């Protein structure tokens, strides 16, 4: 019962976590450069709705994601 | 108990330089020929291919492809031994056994060797790891007598 | 142009200082090692030769290349005679005429006079060298002959009956001239020693150690058939058909090695395909597929007319082009106006050219008005383009395949070049037999490890999934020790990041002694391998689908690049981090867009400076948002908000994971167009169908793994009447774009003008030079054979902290074993091209390489039927017990659709590029008779849906 989008986000976070320096900036930039409108919207909705099964790094990076029109 | 013997042989010749020839010698000495069921393991343990292991076996005459008879009779056919009448010995002997040159059987196997070092003793033969020289038309009698 | 192409020179070309010599009154200048024969060839003075070829080293068998040299006693052979300064040689004296006549006499005394009724008439090297010397009589009344079926008093014991076991070539020894150009080629070039000379002397006959070629260790490469002068080993297509007249240079539609072939043609009927001795990808060598498997183009199952359906449950309808395109465009515009432009999408094909790929990405971007495009790259080698982008800056290779000639070590992670890329494996073995060392990190014993006349070799037989732990351990070993190059780091890379990387990797938890528990590889062996890799002067990494296709692929690739940067194996011939690309033009497809986040040239889509240029060149407004990926596409279609799809040259059903889910997502799709040659697994859910064109009927280019741009020429004529780019522009104009392309030259010009790298690319260049590496601008006009030679592309390499995360595909009670999926040499990925050939001999059924100890407990035996009870499906397959794989590991193949293998595969994928996890799946292998509940339904659907009316 994991949403594919949440899963991908948590994966990306688990990766970008072990890195040095800004860990959330790169995450947000990647999510912005790779994901589409509906997906970004869904993820933002997730992070705004406080859905469980999510990495706090993603919760922190969400505000920095490329805005959805 | 074929795989066992072969593995032992290959272990005995492990790490050598150009160990194919010795391994094949030992194999032939054990069984009596190079079985086609032993072209692969040798190749594997040596890092060769069945093809090369077969080519090597084919090129060389000392490696039998099938077994010989209970007895073997090699008979020089070179110049010196020819000089002092090897043809006559050959004829007498092949009439005695009834097997022409190269013609094998389950009883014996008459073949050529083309030298034994017994050049001074021109008529020379190898009967079952026993060399014989000065093979007149009388010695053949004893050759066949001890050789049923 | 070079002579090595048109003319068969005598001996291989050597490197050395300039040596001057006089060949029959002609001054010549050639390297020192070069032989007399090759120099005479280069001088235009031809000397008769039959047993000497460029592919292999010379041997003194024929004795027909004899030449009188001043200062040398007798008539020495040119082939085995190295040139010396000031040497004056005489090619044709009377004595030599006489001697050559005599030798040809001795030949022909044992040869049948079947000339004029033999396959190789006009293409035989014995006939022209028998006429060249001027043989007019044979005085030897021969009684002992090999060809005579019946000798005096009865049968000839020497006569060996013909062998037609192999469906592609035949071996008639009656015509053999023992010269051994077959043996020499099979041993020196291909590297599989399957041919030998059985016997001593006149009795000597070529033979494999088996009854027939097929039963032997022959992989069907045709290097013996290419090097056999006297029709002994001959292609069957030359027996059925006459000897060909003209030649045309094309390339293979497989493997991404880009082996350059010349199709020998008799009118329009393709007689055969033989390598060209050109292209640095293959120097006159090939494999079964490209060499022989080209009969799919002449198959009856090929579809040649458009077909419209209007409902999958309804039958097809053979239809002309106009109304087909009309219906298609109508439905497309409807769906577009209803659900939006983002409700569409395309799936480009690597199999196709880069011109067609460009047209398709244009169709998806300019016409449709979306960024939803994709390709096969997304299931294979997408993580590569992320890792090597994050580290170096280029999402591509680093070296060519000639680099391997100068390597001193080869580290192979997740590759099987003996099957995947045979012609690369050949040139690898060429080196392995010459001292170079080898490390293999695959969990499964590959045939590259068991190569003959091998040097040293290490094999890290690990557990699938733990590929980054091993790399991390290698790094820990190299860093705890001090073997790495500090000068390289300080010059080409950064230090401040290197310090952090070292302080991280130097932790004693990522050490080889702790990973042995989870990885399964011994510690000492790993340390030894690491030390060997670090110590060697010029090492080279070759990686494939054992790193990319995993839950952590980009991470592994990054670790590998870190290794390659640390050690200093970059920016030089013999060293580099080479991904082994798959399909042809995967590189070219990825370069020409084929991705939902970029434009042609690996430029991001959000780049305003790029979008401007493209809106200016196409005169249309483009989007700045990145598009959906195939997984996303299918998940959407399942959820909705995705209705259309234009599948070009791809099988989204058989060649994709979770067959159930992808099928459910392909079904809920108001329109799914198909553009393949044959009726495919994907076309069972189609509403429309547009025929395609083979590489023989095409015209354009292919961008292979080593960034090489090979040129594809038209030999036949399109049987559907139109090539793929023609169909694509048809569709585009029918929708309203307004393109006018009459030749792909204009398209390539467009490409050049738009993106850089291809700015200097022109078909004339490709013809003259022959091949080009795509990084070719005004700077570096000739090309870029080697990347990062002078500093990296981004400017400074980047060391990234990689780590091992436990995969979610761990194994448990009801799924104890693991799973893997791979390939075979004979058959290609889905075998829609190859199953329709005679390559169903070597592989006609997919099987399961299970371990013996993991078979006894279950009751499995070789040849039994088993079921793979997985989590994401179920399937049945024929077993094969083998000690190749490790215990607790399994290996399947996906070439055949009768067995739905990808229904077992799970949806789990990489994090960055979402490349699926094909190489890990927790399964349960049990014994069963009934095939399956899924395979049955699939067969039923395919039967009820492939009916035409
Ligand atoms: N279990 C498992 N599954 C895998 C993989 C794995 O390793 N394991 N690998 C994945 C990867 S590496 C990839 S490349 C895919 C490859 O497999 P696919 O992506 O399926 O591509 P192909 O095998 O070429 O066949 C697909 C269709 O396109 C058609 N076609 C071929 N040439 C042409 C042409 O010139 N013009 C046109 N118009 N059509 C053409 C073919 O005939 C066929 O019908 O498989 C993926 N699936
Ligand atoms: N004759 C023929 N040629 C082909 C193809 C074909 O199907 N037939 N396919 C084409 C295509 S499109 C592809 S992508 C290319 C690439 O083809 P390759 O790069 O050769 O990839 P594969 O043969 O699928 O398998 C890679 C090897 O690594 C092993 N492995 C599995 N899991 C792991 C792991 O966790 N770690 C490590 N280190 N290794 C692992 C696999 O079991 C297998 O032996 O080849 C192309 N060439
Ligand atoms: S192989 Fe050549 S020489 Fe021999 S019969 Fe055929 S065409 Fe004549
Ligand atoms: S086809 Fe290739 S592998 Fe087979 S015998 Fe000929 S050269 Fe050797
Ligand atoms: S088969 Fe052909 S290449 Fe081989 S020895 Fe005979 S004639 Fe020469
Ligand atoms: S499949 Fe690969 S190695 Fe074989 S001919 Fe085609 S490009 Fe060359
Ligand atoms: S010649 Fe027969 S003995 Fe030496
Ligand atoms: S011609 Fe040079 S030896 Fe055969
Ligand atoms: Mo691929
Ligand atoms: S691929």
């Amino acid at each position: 019962s994991d949403d594919k989008i949440i899963r991908m986000a948590n994966q990306i976070a688990a990766f970008f976590a072990v890195q040095p320096g800004d860990r959330a900036g790169p995450v947000a930039a990647h999510i912005s450069e790779n994901w589409s409108a509906p997906m970004r919207a869904a993820l933002l909705a997730h992070v705004a709705a406080q859905s469980p099964g999510l990495d706090p790094l993603v919760i922190a990076a969400a505000p920095q994601i490329r805005p959805v029109p | 108990t074929d795989t066992a013997r072969l593995r032992a042989i290959l272990a005995a010749h492990r790490g050598r330089e150009g160990a194919l020839l010795p391994i094949l010698h030992d194999v032939q000495a054990a069984f009596g020929f190079i079985p086609e069921d032993a072209y692969a393991p040798i190749a594997a343990d040596l890092g060769l291919t069945r093809a090369e292991v077969a080519g090597v076996v084919g090129f060389y005459h000392d490696f039998r492809k099938a077994p010989a008879g209970r007895h073997v009779i090699k008979l020089c056919r070179a110049e010196a031994c020819q000089a002092m009448g090897m043809d006559a010995v050959q004829a007498r002997l092949e009439s005695a056994l009834g097997l022409r040159l190269g013609d094998s059987s389950e009883a014996v196997t008459l073949e050529a060797v083309y030298c034994l070092g017994l050049c001074a003793c021109a008529p020379a033969a190898m009967v079952d790891d026993r060399l014989v020289g000065r093979l007149d038309a009388a010695a053949v009698a004893g050759i066949v007598a001890e050789l049923g | 142009p070079p002579l090595d192409w048109t003319q068969d020179m005598g001996t291989p070309k050597r490197e050395g200082a300039p040596v001057h010599l006089t060949i029959d009154g002609v001054e010549v200048t050639v390297p020192a090692g070069t032989s007399v024969l090759r120099a005479a060839a280069e001088a235009g003075i031809s000397i008769p030769k039959l047993c000497a070829t460029d592919n292999v080293e010379p041997v003194g068998s024929c004795r027909l290349c004899m030449v009188e040299i001043e200062g040398m006693r007798g008539t020495p052979t040119s082939c085995t005679t190295p040139v010396a300064p000031g040497m004056r040689v005489h090619t044709q004296t009377p004595q030599l005429q006489k001697l050559r006549r005599g030798v040809m006499e001795l030949y022909i005394s044992d040869h049948p006079l079947d000339c004029l009724t033999c396959a190789a008439n006009g293409d035989c090297e014995l006939q022209d060298m028998a006429g060249a010397v001027g043989l007019r009589e044979v005085r030897y009344q021969a009684k002992d002959t090999h060809f005579a079926r019946r000798d005096a008093t009865g049968p000839n014991p020497r006569y060996i009956p013909k062998d037609n076991s192999n469906p592609y070539f035949s071996y008639d020894p009656a015509k053999c001239i023992v010269c051994m150009r077959c043996v020499r080629a099979c041993e020196e070039v291909q590297g599989t020693f399957a041919l030998t000379v059985m016997g001593r002397g006149f009795d000597a006959r070529i033979s494999p150690a088996a009854p027939d070629f097929l039963s032997s260790d022959c992989v069907s490469c045709g290097a013996c058939v290419q090097a056999c002068p006297t029709a002994t080993l001959v292609e069957k297509s030359v027996e059925r058909i006459g000897t060909p007249e003209r030649k045309v240079v094309t390339t293979c539609a497989y493997c991404g090695v880009g082996c350059s072939f010349e199709a020998h043609m008799l009118g329009d009927q393709l007689v055969r395909m033989v390598p060209w001795k050109g292209g640095a990808a293959n120097r006159g060598h090939s494999c079964v597929k490209g060499r022989f498997a080209y009969g799919y183009a002449t198959h009856q199952d090929r579809i040649l007319k458009p077909m419209i359906r209007d409902k999958i449950t309804d039958p097809w309808r053979e239809v002309n082009w106009t109304e087909a395109l009309d219906f298609t465009a109508t439905r497309l515009r409807a769906l577009r106006d209803s659900h939006g432009a983002d409700a569409l999408g395309v799936i480009t094909s690597s199999r196709c050219t880069n011109e067609e790929t460009y047209l398709v990405q244009k169709l998806a971007r300019a016409v449709f008005g979306t960024n939803n495009t994709d390709t096969c790259a997304r299931v294979c080698h997408s993580p590569t383009g992320y890792g090597l982008k994050q580290t170096f800056g280029t999402s591509a290779g680093t070296q060519d395949f000639d680099s391997v000639e100068e390597t001193d070590l080869a580290l192979v992670i997740g590759a099987n070049p003996t099957d995947g890329h045979p012609v690369f494996a050949s040139r690898l073995r060429k080196r392995l037999r010459a001292g170079a060392k080898l490390i293999v990190v695959d969990p499964r014993r590959i045939d590259l490890l068991n190569t003959p006349h091998r040097g040293e070799a290490w094999h890290l037989q690990l557990k699938p999934g733990t590929n980054v732990a091993v790399m991390t351990a290698m790094a820990h070993v190299i860093v705890t020790e001090q073997i790495f190059d500090k000068r390289f780091i300080g010059d080409r890379c950064d230090w401040d990041e290197w310090a952090d990387y070292a302080e991280f990797v130097a932790n004693p938890e990522y050490a080889p002694e702790a990973v042995e528990s989870l990885t399964g590889v011994p510690a000492g062996l790993l340390r030894q391998a690491a030390r060997a890799y670090a110590a060697a002067p010029n090492a080279a990494i070759y990686y494939g689908l054992g790193v990319t296709e995993h839950s952590q692929g980009s991470t592994t690739v990054i670790a590998i690049a870190n290794l390659a940067m640390m050690t200093g194996n970059i920016g030089r011939p013999g060293v580099g981090v080479n991904p082994l690309r798959g399909q042809n033009n995967v590189q070219g497809s990825c370069d020409m867009g084929s991705f939902p986040h970029e434009f042609p040239g690996y430029r991001h889509v959000s780049d305003d400076a790029t979008r401007g240029l493209f809106e200016r060149t196409w005169g249309v407004t483009l989007s700045s948002e990145p598009g959906l990926r195939i997984p996303n596409m299918l998940d959407a279609a399942v959820e909705g908000r995705f209705k259309a799809l234009y599948v070009q040259g791809e099988d989204i059903l058989q060649s994709d994971p979770d067959t159930r889910h992808v099928s459910a997502g392909l079904a809920a799709m108001d329109l799914v167009i198909v553009h393949d040659l044959f009726l495919n697994e994907t076309a069972n859910y189609a509403h429309v169908f547009l025929p395609g064109s083979t590489f023989l009927e095409k015209d354009g280019t292919f961008t292979n793994a080593e960034r090489r741009i090979n040129r594809v020429r038209r030999v036949m004529a399109p049987k559907a009447g139109f090539a793929d780019w023609e169909v694509t522009q048809m569709l585009a104009n029918a929708l309203g774009a307004g393109w006018h392309y009459t030749h792909p030259s204009e398209i390539m010009a467009e490409i050049a003008a738009t993106t850089p790298g291809f700015a200097a690319v022109t078909y004339e260049m490709l013809d003259a030079r022959g091949s080009v590496q795509w990084p070719c601008n005004e700077k570096a006009p000739e090309g870029s054979p080697i990347m990062h030679v002078e500093g990296f592309v981004r400017g400074k390499g980047r060391f990234i902290r990689t780590a091992y995360l436990p995969t979610d595909e761990k194994t448990g009670p009801r799924f104890p074993l693991l799973l893997t999926t791979g390939r075979i040499l004979s058959q290609y990925n889905v075998g829609a091209q190859t199953r329709r050939t005679e390559n169903t001999v070597w592989h006609g059924e997919d099987r399961l390489e299970i371990h013996p100890t993991d078979a006894e407990t279950r009751g499995i035996r070789d040849g039994d039927w088993v079921r793979l009870a997985s989590r994401a499906g179920e399937t049945t397959l024929r077993a094969t017990v083998t000690d190749r794989v490790s215990p607790g590991v399994v290996y399947t193949t996906f070439h055949h659709p009768d067995t739905q293998a990808n229904v077992v595969t799970t949806d789990t994928s990489d994090w960055a590029t979402n490349c699926p996890e094909y190489k890990v799946t927790a399964v349960q292998v049990a014994a069963s008779n009934g095939p399956s509940d899924w395979q049955q339904d699939y067969a039923a659907q395919a039967a009820a849906a492939r009916r035409i009316e």
